[PDB]
RNA sequence: CUGGGGCACGCGGGUACGCUAGCCGC
RNA sequence: UUGGGCUCUGUGGGUGCUUGGCCGCUGGCCAGACCUACUUCAAAGCCACCGGGGGUACCUACCGGUUG
């Protein structure tokens, strides 16, 4: 058990995007607290000892859906400054520790592939496909 | 009236009640009771509610009225023509009615021809709920033993209720809670 | 307009999960004797060495 | 406190939570239990008497 | 030990745990699964299974849809009753009560049981609306569901009339109807309580023949026994 | 004299602190104020984020397992 | 609203539905009349018991009727109105006191 | 034993003072 | 421009986590020293900024109340109103303990608030888990009891009886009585150390190490019986207050006082101190209380007057201050502002706790839940007040939710990180500064 | 599929796991 | 002087003193109380004109008190000792008053500008 | 190639989709 | 004498001669109200209990010096 500390790393790296979103009028403070809370609980759930690919998919759906909501809302606010890069990257890192913990799930693998293909990362996609083929020939 | 201005309420030997603005010394209103077969107002007391009064006729009905609309609010065949209600007191607590002790609206009525006091639960249509039978000694004309009950107060805010009679006795009674009690138990007495 | 604070026990431990969620404030208000505790740790490092 | 580990013991050589050198092997307590007294104040009154006694013996 | 009297007053009047040990046990009391899984059953799958049973129940009977909106939504999946205010809690209690009165019909059915299990493992209905749940389960007092609930009930939380089930908690067998009726004859409060419950139901037009038959039987035998007590011989006490 | 409500500092140096002082300047340093303001920062996990902790305790040289064969081609 | 319904579904999905859960939880004229009470007025701020029943920090002299209405307000806030303030043969039988003699 | 009543505590109750009907 | 906000962020980071102003980078003459110090300053600026970003992952929200209207005011709210409006997981905690006939009661919490102690002047010691409500231990102790106080856990506690001082394990077995202290009147627990510090009636202060059980330093204050004592935990230095009218700041490294504030005309009745050590409030027999900047050693403002001599005063984590006086207690809010350099006297209290006849012996702030303990002669009373309480602890210093594992590990953490008593002074950050004199003589020997 | 549990909640040991459960000896006077 | 409260009662009309007199029921009638005071009240002393009286406290204070409401007067405090006062008395010419306080410190006070 | 440096990454209609490759806006 | 009995467990007065509840008290308050003003001048000294014999480098108390 070091689960709190590992979470401390990931959430602390999550921080400055949230700092920026606070500093923009895109979300209010109570919403912000809701967001941080939900993220922390999910990350703890991931780094729990006994974890499962369904839990992983749950979490990544949460983050990706957040990305889409953020996009829609900043579109409504007509703000062009925010990107999605950090969200997509942290999303990737979720997929990476997912395949390290459970490599043996065709379901989680194909979710990974589809995620990469919908965001446009074909070199990375070929690499991921490579590892998955290597694990399930 | 708890919130009225310089008005007092008097009752007559006739069944009437007369509102008197005591400021300029002026009779300002008079009220009459329903079914005039009821004869003489015996006792009256303001409720914890607003603008709501309890008149008690010798003829047997209690009644509680909106003393600015003069509409009956509740009517009770509450005394006999032999046994007139002669002093009442309302509980002001907040709980104690609706057969679960939670709801409010309990009142206590007393005569002076008996020594037994009576507790109504007002809520649905004003049902009876109980009788502290023979709190004081029951009065008797043939007997040397004095009896009869003078006055009853529910002291404010608390479920104690103080009774005294003729027979040199001052007792105090209280409702509990976690057993709901129809009739109280005694928690002081001096005789 | 009242609002007092509270804590769940959920905040220390989420139920269904025997991990130890241990939140970490960084207030120098909340950790006095900064350099003294640090130097003492170093002294222990040398004695351990 | 758990039984301290090896290195932590070698740091907490002089640390103990119970037997204080002022507590004097708990001689006070060991006797008081064994002989059923009700007033450790009465123990120490006994004691400073015995002390005055022994210094009389020593100066004698 | 007058101090200790005061303290145990507070500590059984507690409503939220504060050491992890009492937290884990408070979470592990449950109906369907065992404690040794319910400990680390997290708060998704509970909502999952229970909502599945909920769908079954809603497709059977119609009027469960406002309860779908208000007591089984994904935000209800993590509402923590422990930290609202009192009037909120009471409104919640009313919603809790009405749900129990509707669901107690279909009680021998597993999806209904699952629904109540959701209610317990989230809102701790067995702890904070004790008398109501005991009321709506008393009619089925012969069944394994009732014994399991009897197991998970908190003792000092049991309402003062229903305290008489404690030796059955010490010995997990269901009480029989004669035991119920005897306590019903001795006390007025239990009988008043059962009658007030079932009156609430039929005021709500949610009664059903099993419950009504139950209530009629228990009231009838109780009143028989009560007149058996009230007989005096002496004129005034009979009156 | 002293009026009301005016404090009185002892102006004496407290002898026993003189070992936790640092007597000589450290050899890379050139100013006391440079140095006393150079340390200035606790380094443990109690007073900074875990990331700054990693960055602040990283060694200058890192050695993995293996063979340090001396450098073949000049890097920069 | 200037929002899309699927966007609100997202707002449900990731931000939650906390406030909406809370809302979903929370789903004779006077017969007689006086004249002198119209004629009366009272110095509120000059009173100390009656200080607490003003509205602003400007009310001192208030007429009798309005003063009475303030007084009634304070009676309400101090002792709220009970609900019974707002036929069956057997219920009448219960409520009759003559059916209890001995 | 349950159901046997506690001490008698005078409850901190505020009532409407009536010396203001002047 | 947009960068002005970032600059403001930077300035705020420097104000908060700077712990020292900034290095003068142009002043250096060496290139190698220069580049190292630049890299240091780079890492440092980023450290401060990232911690400022980290100030979002706090979870709770600091409790408060806002009076909505112009008429009403906060010091006119009743506990009834609060317990209506408030959350049920503290409308538990509003409670009381009527323990009558064993004297006035004296209270103190433990440094995570998981447990508390109240001890009764006629000799009745009780040690409880409050919010959970299983009592730890209660004994009778016969003869009277001056002051009781937990040690480094909620395990061990201290009872200062008529003559000797005694420390008890968690089940109330008397472990051992330090007979060294005699007729102690006051105990305080300097806890990043393990120091137990006591004021005897004859003004002899003793610092006894708990862990070693060899007393470290004794001081005969050549003036006056100690009327008041409290403890600065930004520095672990003793603020004591004499009979004369002065309060003096003390350390275990000198027989003479460190400083002597002049204060109220009679005796100080009470002292209390910021946890960050900025401002110190104190109450005298002249019914004034007044405050002071500690770091600067001068008063802020004109004194306040209070309608009695306050027996006790204690302040929470945040700026609330409880002055318990006479028979009813008063809480003022903004008695000291840290961001503001110049103070302004407050019009009015935050809220009261009215006097229905409980002579207020001693008050204390429970450390992290927003309730406030009062020890009065009828018993203990726990009232609730929203503004106080640090909102967000750091679970490696203390922890209001500790399980057994974490208590064991934490006990051994503070044991390994105990502090020798010498590192105690007016400024706790002085380890590794320059010995000016000896460095001067070194430069002398080097150029000669 | 998912049914209600049964409750069955209400000294030195009886048969020996570490020796394939030799039972504790019942003590007939013949034995 | 009770533990903190200060009192002044009348004297009772004695059956010795009235010619046709009787034992009353409630023989004392309570004139004034005073809660202006913060600790034990350890000595009290009347004036010689029976119009003022001095209260020497246990909290280093003394107070002057009016029998009845004088005109050119405020009931007033006197402070400054180091350990609580034991005695306080009027002068014969009731201008100066003395206090004598427990660590052996006698203070003579006048009412000057 | 985490070697360094450079370009681009959102919503509209177009040239065009069981699709997105291009022109100008927002 | 138209139920009896043991044992347990609560509440209430008593078990010491009857003058009210509260507060910033010569008044007010029990629905409370106003809530932070005002200031010429820090301080007089002493004593102040740990069991005995024993050592004493360091810390401290004292006493006597020494440079600055």
């Amino acid at each position: 058990a070091w689960v709190a500390d590992k979470a401390r790393f990931y959430l602390e790296r999550a921080a400055p995007e949230l700092r920026e979103w606070e500093e923009k009028e895109i979300f209010t403070k109570d919403e912000i607290r809701n967001l941080v809370a939900k993220r922390s609980d999910f990350e703890h759930l991931v780094l729990a000892p006994g974890t499962k690919p369904t839990d992983f998919l749950n979490y990544v759906n949460w983050e990706r859906s957040l990305d889409r909501l953020r996009a829609k809302r900043c579109a409504r606010l007509n703000i062009r400054s925010v990107t999605s890069h950090a969200s997509q990257a942290r999303t990737f890192g979720i997929f990476e520790r997912a395949v390290l913990k459970h490599p043996g799930s065709i379901e989680l693998w194909l979710a990974y592939l589809e995620f990469a293909a919908q965001v446009k990362a074909t070199k990375r996609w070929r690499r991921i496909m490579t590892r998955a083929l290597r694990l399930h020939p | 009236m708890p919130t009225f201005l310089n008005k007092i309420f008097v009752g007559r030997k006739d069944g009437w009640v007369e509102i008197w603005n005591v400021s300029t010394g002026k009779l300002i209103y008079t009220l009459l009771p329903p079914s005039p077969d009821c004869g003489a107002v015996t006792c009256l007391q303001p409720t914890p509610a607003l603008s709501l009064l309890a008149i008690a006729y010798s003829g047997g009905p209690l009644v509680i009225q909106n003393v600015l609309t003069d509409k009956t609010v509740l009517l009770l065949e509450a005394g006999t023509d032999d046994a007139p209600v002669t002093s009442i007191s309302f509980r002001t607590d907040g709980l104690g009615a609706g057969q679960d002790g939670r709801k409010d609206g309990v009142m206590a009525t007393a005569t002076s021809v008996s020594g037994d006091v009576t507790f109504w639960d007002l809520n649905k249509g004003g049902r009876i709920m109980g009788v502290l039978r023979s709190a004081h000694n029951p009065p008797s004309r043939h007997n040397i033993v004095r009896g009869g009950i003078s006055k009853i107060e529910f002291l404010a805010g608390q479920p104690v209720i103080v009774t005294s009679g003729l027979d040199n006795s001052l007792k105090t009674w209280i409702f509990d809670e976690s057993p709901f009690s129809p009739v109280p138990r005694i928690l002081h007495q001096r005789s | 307009k009242i609002k007092a604070l509270t804590r769940s026990i959920t905040a220390q431990q989420a139920p269904g999960s025997d991990v130890q969620r241990a939140p970490r404030n960084l207030a120098p208000e909340l950790h006095p004797f900064e350099r003294a505790r640090e130097y003492q740790r170093a002294l222990n490092a040398v004695k351990l060495e | 406190v758990r039984k301290l580990k090896y290195h932590e013991q070698k740091l907490l050589k002089k640390h103990d939570f119970i037997n204080y050198k002022s507590d004097n092997n708990h001689r006070d307590h060991d006797v008081i239990r064994r002989y059923m007294i009700q007033k450790p104040e009465d123990y120490h009154k006994y004691n400073r008497l015995c002390g005055s006694l022994r210094q009389f013996a020593h100066r004698l | 030990s007058s101090l200790a009297q005061q303290l145990a007053q507070i500590a059984a009047n507690s409503r939220s745990s504060f050491n992890v040990k009492a937290l884990k046990a408070s979470h592990s009391k449950s109906l369907i699964w065992e404690p040794r899984v319910a400990v680390s059953q997290t708060f998704a799958e509970i909502y999952s299974q229970c909502y599945e049973g909920f769908k079954e129940l809603c497709h059977l009977d119609s009027r469960f849809v406002p309860f779908d909106a208000t007591l089984f939504s994904a935000q209800s999946q993590e509402v923590d009753r422990t930290q609202m205010t009192a009037e909120e809690n009471a409104a919640l209690d009313k919603r809790v009560d009405s749900f129990l009165h509707l669901v107690g019909s279909r009680l021998r059915l597993m999806p209904a049981i699952k629904a109540v299990e959701w209610l317990i493992r989230r809102f701790r209905i067995h702890e904070f609306n004790t008398g109501t749940l005991l009321a709506t389960f008393l009619p089925y007092h012969t069944i394994p569901a009732f014994v399991t609930l009897l197991s998970i009930l908190p003792v000092q939380r049991i309402p003062i009339e229903y305290r008489f089930l404690d030796p059955y908690i010490k010995s997990l067998t269901p009480p029989p109807r004669a035991a119920i009726v005897q306590q019903a004859t001795n006390r007025p409060d239990l009988l008043s309580a059962i009658s007030r419950y079932t009156l609430d139901s039929c005021r709500a037009k949610q009664e059903y023949p099993g419950l009504i038959s139950f209530w009629g039987g228990i009231m009838a035998e109780a009143v028989n026994g009560m007149i058996d007590k009230m007989r005096s011989g002496r004129r005034a006490i009979q009156l | 004299d002293y009026k009301l409500k005016d404090v009185i500092i002892n102006e004496k140096r407290v002898k026993k602190n003189d070992k936790y002082l640092a007597t000589g300047l450290p050899h890379p340093f050139e100013s006391q104020q440079q140095y006393e303001r150079s340390l200035r920062l606790p380094v443990g996990p109690e007073w900074m984020t875990k990331e700054t902790f990693q960055d602040a305790t990283k060694p200058r040289v890192i050695i993995k397992q293996g063979i340090i064969a001396p450098m073949s081609k000049p890097m920069y | 609203a200037e929002k899309d319904a699927e966007e609100e579904e997202l707002e449900k999905f990731v931000l939650g539905a906390k406030e909406t859960f809370r809302e979903q939880l929370f789903r004779d004229a006077p017969a007689w009349e006086d004249s002198d009470d119209e004629r009366l007025t009272i110095s509120l701020a000059g009173a100390t018991r009656l200080r607490k029943l003003r509205i602003s920090e400007s009310e001192d002299l208030v007429s009798g009727i309005e003063y009475a209405r303030r007084l009634r307000q304070q009676y309400l806030r101090l002792y709220p109105q009970p609900d019974w303030a707002k036929p069956l043969p057997l219920d009448s039988f219960l409520r009759d006191a003559n059916s209890f003699k001995v | 034993p349950v159901g046997m009543p506690a001490k008698w505590d005078v409850k901190e109750a505020r009532k409407y003072n009536i010396e203001a009907d002047g | 421009k947009a960068e002005l906000d970032r600059i403001r962020r930077y300035k705020q980071a420097q104000k908060k986590y700077g712990r020292g102003p900034r290095v003068d980078i142009k002043s250096v003459r060496d290139k190698k020293l220069r580049r190292t110090l630049t890299n240091l300053e780079n890492k440092y600026k980023t450290a401060a900024l990232k911690a400022k970003e980290a100030e979002i992952l706090l979870e709770n929200q600091t409790g408060f109340l806002e009076p909505e209207g112009e008429l009403e005011r906060t010091y006119k709210v009743r506990q009834d109103e609060i317990v209506k409006e408030v959350a049920v997981e503290v409308a538990q905690k509003k409670f009381e303990l009527k323990l009558t006939e064993l004297g006035p009661y004296t209270c103190e919490y433990s440094r995570n608030g998981r447990d508390l102690i109240l001890a009764g002047r006629k000799g009745h010691v009780a040690t409880m888990d409050w919010r959970e409500g299983k009592l730890g231990c209660e004994l009778q102790l016969g003869e009277t009891v001056r002051d009781a106080r937990f040690l480094h856990n909620n395990q061990f506690f201290a009872v200062a009886q008529k003559k000797y001082v005694y420390i008890y394990d968690h089940n109330g077995v008397e472990i051992h009585c330090l007979r060294k202290h005699v007729e102690v009147s006051h105990m305080e627990f300097l806890p990043y150390h393990f120091l137990l510090a006591t004021l005897s009636i004859s003004g002899q202060l003793k610092y006894q190490d708990t862990s070693t059980g060899q007393i470290v330093a004794e001081i005969a204050t050549k003036h006056g019986t100690p009327v008041s004592l409290t403890q600065n935990p930004y520095n672990a230095i003793l603020h004591i207050g004499q009979q004369n009218g002065t309060v003096t700041l003390w350390s275990p490294n000198s027989t003479d006082p460190l400083v002597k504030l002049l204060a109220h005309r009679g005796p100080v009745r009470s002292l209390a101190v910021d946890r960050e050590g900025r401002y110190m409030v104190s109450t005298g027999q002249d019914n004034k209380m007044c405050i002071w900047d500690i770091r600067n050693f001068k008063e802020a403002v004109n004194s306040y007057f209070t309608r009695a001599p306050a027996t006790s005063v204690a302040i929470s984590d945040t700026g609330l201050t409880a002055v318990g006086w006479g028979t009813h207690t008063t809480i003022w809010k903004g008695l000291f502002n840290k961001e503001r350099p110049v103070q302004v006297k407050v019009d009015s209290p935050y809220m009261t706790w009215g006097g229905q006849g409980q002579v207020v012996e001693r008050v204390r702030w429970c450390p992290f839940e927003d309730i406030l303990g009062i020890g009065h002669n009828e018993g203990f009373s726990s009232i609730i007040v929203p503004g106080a309480g640090e909102a967000n602890y750091d679970a490696l210093e203390v922890n209001p939710f500790e399980t057994k594992k974490q208590r064991q590990e934490g006990e051994v953490k503070a044991l390994l990180n105990k502090l020798q008593p010498e590192m105690i002074a007016l400024d706790p950050n002085f380890i590794g500064n320059l010995d000016l004199r000896s460095e001067k003589q070194r430069q002398a020997e080097r150029d000669l | 599929e998912l049914s209600v549990r049964v409750p069955q909640l209400p000294g030195p040991p009886d048969t020996l796991s570490d020796w394939y459960n030799i039972p504790r000896t019942n003590l007939t006077p013949e034995l | 002087g009770l533990k903190r409260k200060i009192e002044v009662w009348h004297v009772p009309s004695t059956p010795d003193t009235n010619e046709d007199g009787d034992l009353e029921f409630a023989p004392f009638v309570r004139h004034h109380t005073h809660m202006q005071h913060f600790d034990d009240v350890r000595h009290l002393e009347w004036s010689s004109d029976s119009r003022f009286f001095l209260s020497a406290s246990k909290d280093l204070t003394a107070r002057i008190w009016s029998l009845d409401t004088e005109e050119g007067f405020v009931p007033t405090v006197l402070s400054g000792h180091r350990q609580g006062v034991v005695g306080a008395y009027f002068s014969k010419d009731q201008e100066t008053i003395y206090t004598v306080s427990k660590d052996g410190a006698v203070f003579e006070w006048k009412y000057v500008a």
